[PDB]
């Protein structure tokens, strides 16, 4: 965008942090993804210290 | 099928109020006081002075010009009034932020002192220079009028010393003169004015 | 060609410069000879509490206009 | 600002009279005035000076 | 003449007959994402052109979020006009209504 009237609509109405939720369905749409998952198993293990 | 188109030609063209030859000098009357409604703007600077940001964009650079919308010259004004947009007087009157631009315009009624002269008029300026060509005037100080020679009574002519003038009294003649007006222009930022020296 | 182009800096005719419409509203009254003295007289001290101080001789040219050695 | 401020974002002109677009034109004028713009079907030519 | 004036006071007449006065707002007090939005746009586009500042400005260049520090301590002057949609409005300040 080319002016201030886009840069304060490409904070607070379009940003990635207000499109936490989908509308469809109320669903979250943004998690980690592959690894970042299998990192949790280990980190937050019990043996993990 | 011509009469229902020209009621908006003559009308328009019809100018409004003429000049009234008063206070029986044999002078006619041209400075003349009109109110108006303007629409303007009022930049973001300004946003805090409203008075001065409009008398500094829009009026100041209006002032002894002429102006094609009230046909006259303005010469001064008096009750520039910024109209709020907010039906209610008050101090803190609201105009509209344009949607494209932070640039806000607004309605003002003011009274502009134009001077407003036609043909039929009779004026008096001091005489600036004359030579067998014309005679240029000073109409109040600031404009200038130049009755051309085919206009001037034929018996009047010219000694040469950059020379003076011969009337039937056989005078260099001082400034202040009687004529009456020619079409007064409009064409360049200096307003010519034009007139004829036949009685 | 270049003075059709320089048209684009002589002219400068903005909305900034320029009101949009300007409308009469009311038809023209004749006003008197003395008041056109007491407006003149008082019209002078507007911005006098920059520039548009070669335009206030302008407008103290006309404050001679009636009253000086013409 | 994805389909007027960068797409094309003219300032034409237009007749408020007739409310068209292609029938203004900025005038020529004597080379000492300004030119300006001008409708051509909101005026009659100079030759209809009828009175 | 006055058939611009004629032309005139109709619309001062319906431009009255739609405002809804302040005894009478039937919306909403806050400020809806909308305003919230579009008031910190153009104030943050005012400041690019040298509107007058009201808040310690603590070294902070960028334009929008100097108009957010006003947000916060409430010193913008404008009023949101919310087009109810036969015509009718309520001219809201920004003091009176309530952020999120």
């Amino acid at each position: 965008p080319q002016n201030e009237n886009a840069r304060a609509e490409a904070l607070n109405l379009a940003n990635t942090d207000s499109q936490y939720l989908t509308p469809t369905s109320g669903s979250p749409v943004r998690g980690l993804i592959q690894d970042h998952i299998s990192a949790g198993v280990w980190l937050t293990s019990k043996d993990s210290f | 099928n011509e009469n229902r188109e020209t009621a908006r030609f003559i009308k328009k063209h019809k100018k409004q109020v003429t000049n009234p030859i008063d206070e029986k000098n044999g002078t006619s009357n041209c400075i003349v006081r009109v109110p108006i409604a303007l629409y303007v703007s009022l930049a973001p600077m300004y946003l805090e002075n409203p008075l001065q940001g409009v008398m500094k964009q829009h009026l100041n650079p209006l002032v002894m010009k002429y102006n094609n919308k009230v046909g006259g010259v303005v010469l001064g004004y008096e009750g520039l009034k910024i109209l709020d947009a907010d039906p209610l007087d008050t101090s803190e009157k609201l105009i509209k932020i344009t949607p494209d631009t932070p640039f806000g315009f607004t309605w003002c009624h003011v009274n502009l002192y134009v001077w407003q002269p036609q043909v039929g008029d009779v004026l008096e300026g001091y005489i600036f220079i004359q030579s067998a060509s014309h005679i240029g005037l000073l109409i109040h100080d600031a404009f200038n009028a130049s009755i051309k020679k085919n206009n001037i009574p034929v018996d009047w002519t010219f000694v040469h010393n950059l020379g003076h003038w011969v009337d039937s009294n056989g005078e260099p003649i001082d400034g202040k003169l009687r004529f009456t007006v020619r079409n007064v222009h409009t064409t360049g930022r200096v307003v010519s004015v034009d007139g004829t020296l036949i009685s | 060609m270049m003075k059709g182009s320089r048209r684009t800096g002589n002219n400068t005719a903005t909305t900034l410069n320029t009101p949009v419409v300007i409308h009469a509203t009311q038809l023209p009254q004749h006003v008197s000879t003395d008041e056109v003295l007491q407006f003149l007289e008082s019209f002078i001290d507007e911005k006098e509490n920059t520039n548009l101080s070669s335009s206030i001789s302008q407008l103290k040219r006309i404050q001679r206009d009636f009253k000086g050695l013409p | 600002d994805r389909l007027l401020n960068s797409s094309d974002y003219t300032q034409a002109s237009v007749c408020r009279e007739c409310g068209s677009i292609l029938t203004t034109q900025q005038s020529v004028p004597r080379i000492g005035s300004i030119s300006t713009v001008c409708c051509r079907r909101c005026s009659m030519r100079f030759e209809d000076a009828k009175k | 003449p006055e058939d611009f004036q004629q032309h005139e006071q109709i619309r001062r007449k319906t431009l009255k007959e739609k405002a809804i006065p302040k005894d009478q707002r039937a919306t909403t007090p806050y400020m809806t994402k909308y305003e919230r939005a579009r008031i910190l746009g153009t104030r943050a586009l005012q400041i690019s052109m040298n509107a007058p500042v009201f808040v310690d400005l603590e070294g902070e260049t960028d334009p929008l979020r100097i108009a957010m520090k006003e947000l916060a301590e409430k010193k913008i002057p404008l009023v949101i006009r919310r087009y109810l949609p036969d015509g009718s409005f309520e001219d809201w300040s920004v003091e009176e209504l309530i952020v999120d």
